[PDB]
């Protein structure tokens, strides 16, 4: 899935470019927009977040899902 | 027929220095021009950063393989001598690594390959050399109009009217007109927090990056004073064994302070007898530079004091002023005095900068110290960086007087000069430059690639136009396709191309030469 | 995939690496029984039970299976030896061995087609049989016996032929003219002339050199002090095909003139002889009456239908040449012949050639009654002859003990200085494969191969020396002396075999997978 | 000081020659010792034309013919 043991380009890290990273961020912007988009409208749903200690909040507030999700993505 | 045995394999090793090589300027190569693509990189901190600077993606980079990271060491060539175009000698040189793999795949021995590639990147620079526009030191406006054409290219767009004369004065106050190679570094430019932009000063002599004495008494400006650095302290001896002051009456108080004041007192009239008013002591992490009771003695000496004054400061302050540091009090004399016409600090909310002007030194160089504003870090930022590019791109045509149009118009120009020349050319020479002349169009293959244009396209029409023209003709992001880059004011010093191929040819140099790789512990 | 049938071609690298490493590793076979100190090899059928013990080269080699294409090339280029000779097949099997190993290393070292290596070892070949030629010595003492040897084999031979109607004379004729020719007995220097009139018995002996189709019209009946030079042009019957071709011509007449106007553009070619300093001219075609009127006007006889056979005996004899073109002036090479007489035998003109420069050959002129009669008495000759020639053959002898073989390596070093150095290396590496023979005989003896092979270099290469190997003391002894010698014919045979099993695979790029049998 | 020898491998060439003559005039355990301490001496002049990227084995065999 993805890249790795490149055996060239010989850097501190692993170098991921061109179409596959292209869709790796489309992805990830494309999982946040799903994330939030029960929350669009007056009319929209709300969505529960978990913090990792096991404590839970609800809210349908766009911004404050926003702020509270977290995203281990440069698109994140 | 017979040659050589080729009994050993350095051909792995350096065809594996050159795919590495290759790699890593293919990755730097899609950062080319305007609409070069962003790379983003993580550290091993963690931090994202994101940048289309060659040399900040080089670094961020971290290259391991030793031979990859010539290119890290041409960049700073690039930088030194060029400012600019970092990703241009990488793609050069990855252009030319290409170039010579092809060759080896030939059966042509590395010292041919290397020898003809000086020999071709040597025509080439001679070649570029005839074809360049003139131009003049002597002329203010020209030189205006290239720092304002320079500018343009930055975020800061209406204050480059004067930002523009900024620089140029101050590239003419160390370069004249014959000065041939002239160091850059001499102007320093300072950023403060606060203002506007447009708050800027070129000051022909040096401005200090501190406030004056804050306290009552305060001269906070001298006329007709003498200038003096000091990397020692005015407190009272301190010795190396155990000492320290215990009051547990206010009588004590008299003895301490009638010592301390001696002792200050004594500090002071030394300082005194050389006739220096202003007092430049450098930062020290120890000690404050002046005692609460020697700022007042030397307030009612009517003597000067900037204290906070750091290495760099210090350093560039004995350039402009002339004058030498005084490492301890007992060699402070008057010979090593500046002499300026007025040392005062512009008490104005957000600056409060100390400036010195009237230097009349014939001994001291003659440094320029930039004022730089902003209200936000980052207008401040831009505006040195804008200025910074300038002044490098003002040095550059000091250096080697000529401008030569963008685009990569002399990048197709001197590669069909150099294919009609090599038909006259014999032996593996011939072979070798035509390989030269063919990885020469990598330039504009990449810009025309970076910018959304087809390739093919673009360099057959700029071939086709050059039948007429020889480099006002390339490649311009403002009419996205090939048009006269010269009427279009995209231009660069002869300088910076020369240096560019100069350094692909030696980096291209370096690495052939490379055969083997053992560890030293 | 390609071809098939496990019947494909290998990498080039593998495939080079097989022509010769598996080709050498065939002299492995039969190295150890290289010379009469020879070792024994075992030979194991899969059952087991015909498992045999031989120390024949030729029987080891054509009775262990060879899979790689290269061994079973090597082995059938060096089955030539058993024909021609019957023996030393394991000498031309380890020489082309080493002069493989020997090519091989210097590919190694040059990395480039071995064309200029096949060319240093055809050079290195040539100068060995040379200096081998030089070192041989004859044993045909009391030649008188040896003619009455001839005399006799001629009379057996003639029997039951229609020579046999004079038994004597015909023996007589065939033995004359084997001995008195003093060099190659090929058929191509003896001629025979057939002619009617006249009984078998009566035929003559002629030493000199007689043709048919006499020349010439108007041509000079004898001709003294000839410089002979043979050209093949077509100086009669030209454009020879023009049917169907049209002619921008209002009539025959000019067609006629173009054709004239082509014979004449020959003219320059014709002046082009008399810059040789050349009085004799012959040619394989016929010639017209124009030309020869051009070299009568130049001085130069002119012959014609000269053919081939007839112009390579000519120029055998006479140590000419033939060319098709004249490039440049004063460059060639000329024949010479003192008398040339035309004559008629048998109601039949003949051309007699006297005095021909170095001039080795005979002729036998045959009086018969009918075509059977006289082709008969030719083929009986020619059987006769091939039967006498086998005394020129024997008798032949080198000094053994590697000092016939020591003499061609230095000679092949004489040889390595006065070359380029391109093919220097390939001289030296000849030479170092032709050593290679007295190593092994050491080897296979049981004594310091090293020590003798230096010994008897030494001693080779520090003039006029016969010493050899001495595999009975092991140690150097003078060859002539002790007697010790081998057959000049063998040695020269061997090395030939060698030479071309080498150039067979040095020539060969990549070898096509054999097919299992 | 101020003593030289003629350079490009020729002062290797004439040791090469010198040692080949010696060869001839010794014993043969010794003589091969002194034809391999000449294609040592001659190795030099080899590697030199190899690190001068030309055809080494030409060079080499031309001066040693010359």
């Amino acid at each position: 899935f993805n890249n790795s043991r490149s055996d060239t380009l010989f850097l501190g890290g692993e170098k991921i470019s061109g179409d596959d990273i292209r869709n790796q961020n489309v992805l990830a912007t494309m999982a946040v927009a799903n994330v939030v988009k029960s929350s669009l409208g007056p009319v929209g749903l709300d969505k529960m977040l978990v913090d990792d200690i096991g404590d839970f909040t609800v809210t349908n507030d766009g911004a404050t899902i926003l702020s509270l999700l977290d995203v281990q993505h440069p698109a994140g | 027929n017979a040659t050589f045995k080729n009994k050993e394999k350095p051909q792995e090793v350096r065809k594996a220095n050159i795919i590495a090589a290759r790699s890593v300027a293919d990755a730097i190569r899609t950062s080319l021009g305007p609409k070069g693509m962003d790379k983003m990189i993580k550290t091993s901190r963690g931090e994202i950063i994101i940048s289309n600077d060659g040399h900040t993606i080089l670094k961020q980079m971290a290259i391991l393989h030793p031979v990859a990271r010539m290119l890290v060491e041409v960049s700073a060539a690039q930088d030194s001598e060029a400012g600019d175009g970092t990703t241009s000698v990488v793609i050069l040189t990855g252009a030319l690594l290409g170039a010579a793999e092809r060759l080896l795949n030939k059966g042509i021995h590395p010292t041919i390959i290397a020898d003809s590639f000086q020999s071709a990147a040597k025509r080439s620079v001679d070649i570029l050399l005839e074809m360049c526009h003139k131009v003049s030191l002597s002329d203010r406006e020209q030189l205006v109009r290239a720092a304002s054409t320079s500018l343009s290219s930055k975020i800061v767009s209406q204050y480059s009217s004067f930002l523009a004369p900024l620089a140029v004065d101050s590239v003419l106050k160390i370069s004249d007109e014959n000065s041939k190679n002239v160091d850059l570094n001499d102007i320093r430019l300072v950023k403060k927090v606060g203002g506007t932009i447009d708050d800027t000063e070129m000051i022909d002599g040096v401005v200090l990056t501190q406030t004056a004495i804050k306290s009552a008494g305060g001269p906070t400006r001298k006329e007709k004073a003498k200038i003096g650095l000091i990397q020692f302290q005015i407190s009272p001896p301190k010795p190396d064994t155990e000492n320290n002051i215990i009051v547990n009456d206010y009588r004590q108080m008299d003895k301490i302070l009638k010592e301390e004041r001696a002792y200050l007192l004594n500090i002071c009239k030394k300082i005194k007898k050389a006739k220096c008013n202003v007092l430049l002591i450098q930062k020290s992490i120890l000690r404050d530079a002046v005692n609460d009771l020697a700022l007042h003695f030397l307030s009612k000496l009517n003597i000067m004091v900037v204290k906070d004054i750091e290495r760099e400061e210090i350093e560039f302050l004995s350039k402009g002023l002339g004058c030498k540091p005084i490492a301890d009090i007992e060699l402070f004399t008057e010979d090593r005095l500046g002499s300026a016409d007025l040392v005062e600090e512009i008490d104005s909310d957000g600056s409060k900068i100390v400036r010195v002007t009237g230097i009349r030194n014939n001994n001291a160089r003659p440094t320029v110290s930039v004022v730089i504003r902003g209200a936000n870090n980052m207008i401040i930022d831009e505006t040195e960086r804008s200025l910074h590019d300038a002044l490098c791109v003002i040095r550059c045509l000091v250096k080697e007087r000529g401008l030569i149009a963008g685009g990569g118009a002399p990048e197709i120009e001197i590669s069909r000069r150099l294919s009609k020349e090599a038909r006259s050319m014999e032996g593996v020479q011939a072979f070798i430059w035509q390989e030269f002349a063919s990885a020469l169009e990598v330039i504009p293959t990449t810009l025309a690639e970076n910018a959304g244009l087809n390739s093919i396209k673009v360099v057959t029409e700029l071939r086709s136009k050059h039948e007429n023209g020889e480099l006002n003709d390339g490649i311009s992001v403002r009419r996205s396709g090939t048009t006269n880059t010269y009427e279009e004011h995209i231009l660069q010093p002869v300088l910076v191309s020369t240096s560019a191929i100069t350094l692909a040819s030696e980096c291209v140099k370096s690495i052939l030469r490379i055969d083997d790789i053992a560890f030293s512990r | 995939q390609i071809f098939g049938d496990q019947v494909t071609e290998e990498r080039a690298e593998n495939a080079r690496l097989s022509a010769f490493v598996g080709a050498i590793a065939v002299g492995d076979l039969v190295k150890s029984t290289l010379g009469p100190k020879g070792m024994d090899k075992l030979l194991q059928s899969a059952s087991s039970n015909t498992c045999m013990v031989t120390n024949d080269g030729a029987t080891i080699l054509k009775s262990i299976p060879l899979d790689n294409p290269a061994a079973k090339v090597l082995v059938n280029i060096s089955k030539v030896q058993d024909d021609e000779v019957g023996d030393g097949t394991t000498s031309v099997t380890v020489l082309s061995a080493e002069l493989l190993r020997e090519a091989e290393k210097l590919i190694d070292q040059s990395k480039i087609h071995p064309q200029t290596i096949i060319e240093g070892y055809r050079l290195a070949s040539a100068a060995a049989l040379d200096a081998l030629t030089k070192a041989a010595v004859d044993n045909s003492h009391d030649k008188t016996m040896f003619r009455e040897d001839l005399i006799h084999i001629a009379k057996t031979t003639l029997s039951s032929k229609i020579l046999s109607q004079d038994k004597d004379h015909f023996a007589e004729l065939a033995t004359n003219a084997i001995l008195r020719l003093k060099g190659s007995t090929n058929l191509e220097h003896i001629q025979i002339i057939k002619i009617l009139g006249g009984k078998l018995s009566d035929s003559f002996l002629d030493e000199g050199f007689i043709l048919a189709k006499k020349f010439g019209n108007n041509q000079p009946k004898r001709i003294e002090n000839a410089k002979i030079l043979i050209a093949n042009t077509t100086l009669d019957t030209d454009k020879v095909k023009i049917f169907g071709t049209k002619f921008k011509v209002d009539s025959t007449a000019k067609l006629a003139q173009l054709e004239k106007a082509e014979r004449e553009k020959m003219k320059n070619k014709i002046a082009k002889i008399s810059k040789f300093g050349i009085n004799t001219f012959i040619n394989r075609q016929l010639i017209y009456d124009y030309p020869e009127q051009l070299f009568t006007d130049l001085g130069i006889n002119s012959i014609e239908h000269a053919d081939f056979e007839g112009v390579e005996r000519l120029a055998l004899v006479t140590g000419g040449e033939v060319v098709s073109t004249f490039d440049e002036p004063s460059k060639c090479k000329l024949g010479e012949c003192d008398v040339i007489e035309e004559i008629m035998l048998g109601e039949q003109p003949f051309l007699k050639f006297s005095g021909c420069k170095a001039g080795e050959a005979c002729t036998i002129v045959l009086r018969g009654a009918t075509d059977q009669t006289l082709d008969e008495a030719e083929r009986s000759l020619h059987d006769a002859l091939s039967v006498l020639s086998q005394t020129t053959k024997e008798t032949r002898t080198v000094l053994g003990g590697g000092c016939a073989e020591m003499v061609m390596s230095k000679a092949v070093d004489t040889e390595a200085q006065n070359i380029d150095g391109k093919k220097s290396l390939a001289v030296e590496a000849f030479a170092r494969a032709l050593r290679q023979l007295p190593t092994i005989l050491a080897d296979n003896a049981g004594f310091d191969s090293s020590e003798l092979v230096s010994k008897l270099r030494s001693s080779i290469y520090n003039g006029i020396s016969t010493s050899g190997l001495d595999l009975n003391n092991g140690t150097i002894a003078d060859m002539r002396q002790l007697g010790i010698v081998e057959s000049y014919k063998l040695k020269r045979a061997v090395v030939s075999s060698a030479s071309e099993a080498a150039e067979v695979l040095l020539r060969v790029d990549n070898i096509i997978r054999a097919r299992p049998r």
